[PDB]
């Protein structure tokens, strides 16, 4: 086994249980006397101070029930071990994801570290005390787990890799994103390929270069209002605290004066050369924005009613690294739900690593029901935006 | 007697040593009942003689029980290692399913019936002094889990879980429930075939020796724990007595404010708002507060519901829960959950946010999340809930506002007071209406601001305004326009803070400027509210910008 250390002066996690479900609770007693009869979790004493919370979740389109320990505190106390992603994977035409985190059970963690990766199976009323539970093996959701793996890793994909040069093979977490410029026929048959060499070591569809950005488009009126145009100059006033090359000097010189907003007020020939200006800067990238490795990425988003939502990622505010939409029931929390996941799997393919949400949403109503839609491996760093802001109106 | 379970390994925090604490001078008398006592604890097995090797020492004395020993482990708790919580939660009645017969099993001796890590037991030093420290004093150390040691709760807890694991195993009909030392046993078999695995159990805990009463036991139902009252087939809170007073000290509303929240959670419809806020603001623990005409109102219908005994039903897993909610009003909110319409398992209340701008509809919301999570944790799943709002209101409110919010299966139900939006502002500016440009500007060392308008029907006016914000002078600003326009108005502010509070429908504040606009904006048949960016040379805003900048 690979000796693990946390970081000096940093003790292990002490997370409290968020309350589960009854159907939860009774599937995770189904996973985890499994797990204990194939020696990969061991029952503890009350010894074990540390825990980490845990829940039951259903990975794309099924039904059986897989345990998702949220793992988010000891891998911010565990990096110094941990912490290279492939900058041409996001220029592939076709990257699939496939689950290897099975692959990490035959592995064993190191009889040391095992304390920190303790976890409570609550009771419902609390009635009887919590099951309690630490890892024999490496777990799944341990960014610890695929950095001790990745020797192992590297050897069984040195076949595939030789086989074919042009796919890119690269790994965040429990998942591996496979990606090539092949047709979608002969790319899924790479793919099976791939399954079968993961086969023979214990293991049973995104277009990145099609992804653009959403650009802060402006109106077209057949006639404009001085209200239109004071929503208007608003909307290229914020666009320019990001976009260097805006001006809308010309523009306020059409409202000088105290108008009534229906007034209707004919452009000038300046106005719509400045406006046209405005929009082709806005339509094309911004300039000077690049990613810095050592600082967290941040991604933000906005509700826009009738199941769209609009969302931003970016390190330093107003310079956005990238912009976006999310759109399609009549469920708020499913959708930003399935939004989360959506930006944070682009996020893994262009970066290598996951943003910090800025939810819109109240903690406790999302904390309640996160995990009834959620179905990835993975779960990234949250913060809940409670102010309401005027960006609604600025992506729509 | 002590018991052969395993014991739990204990460590002391890394990097520290045992304790080293001096033992201080005792008097005769105490020193002689601490011999009486150690030599029974001797025989019996908790400690153990130990020669002046053992480095360690924890300080003892002595209290009038009746001689009662008393050690004092402050220190060696600091050095010893952090445990696991004894409980994330304690269970609700409520929660609990309906038994034939149940039975209390209290342990009696329980921390000292377990056998302490041999490898920590030289930390449990402690010494009896001599007679005035003349010769060496006799050395003991725990075999056993003492008094008031960090690590007591969690390891004897531990031992229950291990020693019940063949007997839950082997009789899964039957149900034992933890609380610290008590076994709670209850189960569906006759009085004969209960009685009989009550003696198997009991018989059991001897088996790894731990002792138990004797089918005379020393309770038996109605029970009282952790105030309340448990009988067979129901339960509620224990006795209520608001007392009778000619004047209240703190001390008095303090005792009764969380008597009645204990009450709440069976007594529907308690309301504690009143008495609440007067405890806000300092005064000491004796001083008196005179109750207010709302207070003495508020406490006069808590006396009326609590006249007639109300009792809480337990939970049947087959049948849903329906949670269904009721409004107060000053924000006041309570709500009922049952199985068979109105035999409540437990009541209780949600109270406002008593900080910032809201209105009903976010606080039905918040009130739903508050009981959402409440039936989690109590009976492991959502209750389906009948809510005071129009499934039209809803709609309403859920599509247009900025947060994600979602509310689980529900159903309307007509009981008044009903929750409304009370204004809507317009999605498009009024044609055949006055256009009120605001703006709001203030001295920071001075805290002198000025507030007022400029129209696009000429118009103008400037209010000077003493000790206040550049926040608040925008509000007011929007206030003034309100004031001097008709039924119909628009009204272009640069202040985002403004717009965000009245862009959110508030019907209810704290800042009474607020509550000003508010019922405004309830008496308009129309009102229009847009954004500008400040100093842009955008018309309107520039003129009214200058007449405050003064
Ligand atoms: C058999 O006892 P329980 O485990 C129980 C649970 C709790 C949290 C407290 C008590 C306290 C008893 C005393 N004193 C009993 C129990 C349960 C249960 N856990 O299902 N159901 C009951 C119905 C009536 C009564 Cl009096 C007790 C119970």
């Amino acid at each position: 086994t690979v000796p693990v250390k946390l970081k000096p002066g940093m003790d292990g996690p002490k997370v409290k249980q968020w309350p589960l479900t009854e159907e939860k609770i009774k599937a995770l007693v189904e996973i985890c006397t499994e797990m204990e009869k194939e020696g990969k979790i061991s029952k503890i004493g009350p010894e074990n101070p540390y825990n980490t919370p845990v829940f039951a979740i259903k990975k794309k389109d099924s039904t059986k029930w897989r345990k998702l320990v949220d793992f988010r505190e000891l891998n911010k106390r565990t990096q110094d071990f941990w912490e290279p992603h492939p900058a041409g994977l996001k220029k592939n035409k076709s990257v699939t994801v496939l689950d290897v985190g099975d692959a990490y059970f035959s592995v064993p963690l190191d009889e040391d570290f095992r304390k920190y990766t303790a976890f409570t199976i609550p009771s419902i009323n609390n009635e009887t005390p919590g099951i309690r539970y630490q890892y024999n093996v490496l777990p799944q959701g341990w960014k610890g787990s695929p950095a001790i793996f990745q020797s192992s890793m590297t050897k069984i994909l040195e076949p595939f890799k030789k086989q074919n040069p042009d796919i890119v093979i690269c790994q965040y977490m429990d998942d591996l994103y496979v990606g090539s410029d092949l047709e979608i026929g002969q790319h899924r048959t790479k793919i099976e390929e791939l399954r079968q060499h993961l086969l023979r070591w214990g293991l049973t569809e995104l277009h990145p270069d099609k992804w653009t950005v959403q650009p802060i488009v402006l109106p077209e009126k057949d006639s404009w209002t001085v209200n239109d145009i004071q929503k208007l100059v608003g909307k290229l006033n914020w666009a320019s605290q990001i976009y260097p090359g805006i001006k809308v000097r010309q523009l306020c010189k059409l409202l000088r004066g105290t108008k009534a907003l229906t007034e209707v007020i004919p452009l000038t020939e300046e106005a719509e050369l400045e406006l046209a200006e405005n929009r082709e800067i806005l339509k094309e990238p911004v300039h000077g924005v690049y990613y810095d490795p050592s600082k967290d990425l941040i991604a933000e988003i906005q509700k826009q009613g009738q199941g769209q939502w609009t969302y931003q990622i970016y390190q330093e505010p107003f310079k956005n690294l990238k912009t976006g939409k999310y759109a399609r029931h009549t469920n708020d929390v499913k959708q930003l739900t399935e939004a989360v996941q959506k930006i944070t799997t682009e996020s893994i393919v262009i970066w290598g690593k996951t943003p910090k949400f800025k939810l819109p949403i109240q903690k406790e109503t999302w904390e309640t029901w996160w995990t009834e839609y959620w179905q990835a491996t993975w779960i990234p760093e949250w913060e809940f935006v409670n102010t309401p802001p005027l960006v609604k109106l600025w992506y729509q | 007697p002590i018991s052969p379970i395993e014991t739990v390994p204990v460590k002391l925090k890394p990097g520290m040593d045992g304790p080293k604490v001096k033992q201080w001078p005792l008097t005769e008398e105490k020193i002689k009942a601490l011999v009486e006592i150690c030599t029974e604890m001797e025989k019996e097995g908790k400690i153990s003689k130990i020669g002046p090797e053992n480095p360690y020492n924890t300080p003892v004395f002595a209290i009038k029980k009746k001689w009662r020993k008393l050690v004092d482990f402050r220190e060696l708790n600091k050095r010893t290692q952090d445990f696991w919580e004894v409980q994330l939660g304690i269970p609700h009645p409520a929660g609990l399913k309906k038994n034939k017969s149940v039975t209390v099993l209290d342990v009696g001796d329980a921390y000292f019936s377990v056998p302490l890590d041999e490898d920590f037991r030289k930390y449990t030093a402690f010494t009896i002094p001599s007679i005035n420290n003349e010769t060496p004093g006799i050395r003991y150390q725990y075999n056993v889990l003492p008094q008031g040691w960090k690590g007591s709760p969690a390891i004897f807890q531990s031992s229950m879980t291990k020693i019940l694991e063949p007997f839950k195993k082997q009789n899964p009909d039957i149900v034992i429930c933890q609380y610290m030392d008590d076994l709670y046993v209850g189960s569906d078999l006759e009085i004969g075939q209960h009685r009989t695995k009550i003696e198997e159990l009991r018989q059991h805990l001897l088996r790894w020796g731990l002792t138990t009463p004797d089918k005379k036991h020393q309770k038996e139902p109605p029970f009282l724990w952790m105030g309340y009252e448990l009988h067979p087939d129901k339960w509620t809170v224990q006795p209520i007595v608001l007392p009778e007073k000619d004047s209240w000290t703190v001390n008095d509303i303090q005792k009764l404010v969380g008597k009645l929240n204990w009450a709440s959670q069976i007594y529907p419809g308690i309301k504690v708002r009143q008495l609440c806020k007067l405890l806000r603001g300092t005064k000491a623990l004796t001083e008196v507060i005179p109750l207010t005409e709302e207070a003495e109102l508020e406490l006069a219908e808590n006396r009326e519901i609590l006249k007639e005994p109300v009792h809480g039903v337990y939970y049947d897993p087959s049948k849903d829960l329906i949670a269904e909610i009721q409004k107060q009003g000053q924000g006041q909110w309570t709500y009922q959950i049952y199985q068979e319409p109105f035999k409540n398992l437990k009541t209780g209340k949600y109270a406002r946010m008593r900080g910032a701008h809201t209105n009903d509809v976010k606080q039905l919301t918040e009130a739903v999340q508050k009981i959402t999570t409440e039936s989690i944790v109590i009976w492991g799943k959502t209750p389906k809930f009948k809510l005071p709002i129009q499934k039209e209101t809803w709609e309403t409110w859920w599509t247009e506002y900025w947060q994600a919010t979602w509310i689980p299966e529900w159903e309307f139900v007509n009981t008044p007071p009903l929750v409304k939006l009370w204004y809507q502002l317009e999605k498009e500016p009024i044609v055949g209406a006055e256009t009120f440009y605001v703006d709001g500007a203030a001295n920071r060392e001075t805290k002198l601001g000025k507030a007022g308008y400029v129209t696009n029907k000429g118009r103008q006016k400037v209010v000077p305004l003493t000790n206040t914000t550049n926040q608040k002078t925008e509000l007011q600003a929007i206030y003034l326009a309100l004031q001097d326009s008709g039924l119909e108005v628009n009204i272009v502010t640069d202040s985002q803070y403004a717009l965000g509070i009245i862009q959110a429908q508030p019907d209810k504040s704290e800042s009474e400027l607020v509550n000003q606009i508010i019922e405004q904006l309830i008496k308009k048949e129309k009102v229009y509210l847009a954004w500008v960016p400040a100093h842009k040379g955008i018309g309107g805003n520039e003129q009214v910008d200058k007449l405050v900048s003064a």
